């Protein structure tokens, strides 16, 4: 298993402390917020630089 | 700031694996290095330093022998120099110099590139056998004045290149290195050369990136390489630099595709094993063999502070790697992955935390560490939240500005 995880064939984790494999469903399938947000402070910061920089 | 004590150092071998003055430099620092053994090696280096008459080094190594038997005359309660040796060396070596820089300039007087060239080169050689550093280096230009063809071109990269790594000079080597690779058209396995000095000047100028990556490429095919680094040692580096640098799966497709470092593993099979384990999430077993590598390269030519910053980032990689297929690890199997005791190792994931590359929280409570794991929109709510009271903080300092300029506001 951590062979597996280690190539990435796997998107799961291990818990040895119960013997246990907790694999990520991950069945959100976002990650679009993330692009926002990215999109949300990098023009932010650079509306902010263009208003000092204009002033 | 350097020299610390360990035993098991098998001085003949990496004595007879390199040869000439990187020979000689290593076998210095092997002996300034290491005490203990300092008696046997300051004897080997003068044995070897008065071959091809050697002047000031000389002179050194001897006071240095000088004071070293001095030293053993007191602690179970200094050799001669031979003087007639400068004598018969300075006579010997001033006559054949002399005669050679007669040769010389009567073939100046004959004009003719291939040979001023050649002739140039052999003085190099023979002033840096003397012991004459920036003369060698002066004839090695004169020499790179008078080229011909792409060979020519060739041997007088490899020139530079070796003197500069005496010298230290290794931007130098850089750039013979790249003007000997990019020009002529990127059996005889010459490139395999070029990469292995490349390489290893990039190493002794702190790097391990592009250091390993240059390795990787040499072919054994080369194998006698001994004026400026002997294979094992050039394995060493390259699995060295490739465990620092190379995370998992570009350790294994550089290992593998190469298959030069195949057998350069083979030769250094501590290095193979430590890898493998490496892959093999076998930490502890690695970290342990990396220690006993340590102790046995902490007195090498050009490796000790960069070897200590490459088993630093080796550990951290280890760590790193080792706790990544996790969400939920007790920190007591992580620590008992390794010699390291609890709070130990509680100190080293508080610090790469604190750096970061490991996302990760230690509950003390259980010794557990619990792998983080947050939502991209309470993040994202939160920071925007903070964007827009900066926003609306700088619109009214903006509007403020407004205010003093429209108004004519200032300090008179």
């Amino acid at each position: 298993l951590v062979q597996c995880i280690l190539d990435n064939t796997i998107h799961g984790r291990i818990d040895q402390v119960n013997q246990l494999l907790e694999l990520d469903h991950q069945k959100r399938g976002g990650a679009r917020y993330t692009a926002l947000d990215k999109w949300t402070n990098q023009l932010n910061s650079l509306n902010q630089a263009v208003v000092s920089k204009l002033a | 700031n350097y020299v610390v004590e360990n035993p098991s150092l098998d001085l003949e071998q990496y004595a007879a694996s390199y040869s000439g003055l990187m020979r000689i430099e290593r076998l210095q620092f092997i002996a300034d290095h290491c005490p203990t053994l300092r008696v046997e090696a300051l004897k080997m280096a003068l044995s070897f330093v008065q071959r091809t008459f050697n002047v000031d080094m000389y002179e050194e190594i001897h006071r240095k022998l000088s004071e070293a038997t001095r030293e053993l005359q007191n602690a179970p309660d200094p050799p001669a120099l031979d003087t007639a040796w400068v004598e018969a060396t300075r006579k010997k070596a001033l006559l054949k110099l002399e005669k050679l820089d007669t040769d010389l300039k009567n073939y100046k007087g004959n004009s003719i590139k291939e040979s001023i060239r050649r002739g140039h080169d052999d003085l190099g050689d023979h002033y840096l056998d003397c012991g004459d550093l920036s003369n060698a280096l002066k004839c090695y230009s004169r020499a790179r004045d008078y080229c011909t063809s792409a060979k020519h071109v060739i041997n007088m990269c490899l020139n530079v290149i070796k003197v500069s790594v005496y010298l230290q000079n290794w931007s130098h080597v850089l750039s013979y290195v790249s003007k000997a690779e990019s020009t002529p058209e990127i059996t005889q396995a010459i490139l395999t050369k070029l990469k292995c000095a490349a390489g290893l000047a990039e190493l002794a100028a702190r790097k391990y990136k592009q250091a390993a990556k240059c390795l990787l490429l040499a072919s054994f095919d080369h194998c006698d390489f001994p004026e400026l680094l002997s294979p094992s040692n050039v394995a060493i580096y390259g699995g060295l630099c490739a465990l620092a640098t190379f995370d998992r799966q570009e350790l294994q497709r550089n290992v593998i595709s190469s298959s030069s470092f195949k057998l350069f593993l083979e030769l250094e099979p501590q290095v193979r094993d430590i890898i493998f384990k490496f892959y093999e999430s076998k930490y502890a077993s690695c970290l342990k063999m990396l220690d006993e590598m340590k102790d046995n390269l902490l007195l090498d030519m050009y490796l000790a502070p960069h070897v200590r910053t490459l088993y630093t980032q080796i550990r951290n990689r280890a760590l790193i790697q080792y706790f990544s297929p996790y969400v939920s690890a007790d920190m007591h199997r992580m620590a008992a992955a390794f010699n390291t005791t609890v709070a130990a190792l509680e100190d080293e994931l508080t610090q790469l935390i604190l750096e970061g590359l490991i996302s990760a929280r230690v509950d003390s409570h259980s010794k557990i560490l619990y792998a983080r794991d947050v939502d991209q929109r309470s993040t994202t709510f939160e920071k925007s939240l903070l964007m827009g009271k900066e926003f609306q903080r700088r619109a009214k300092a903006m509007m403020l500005r407004a205010a003093v300029l429209r108004n004519q506001i200032h300090v008179k």
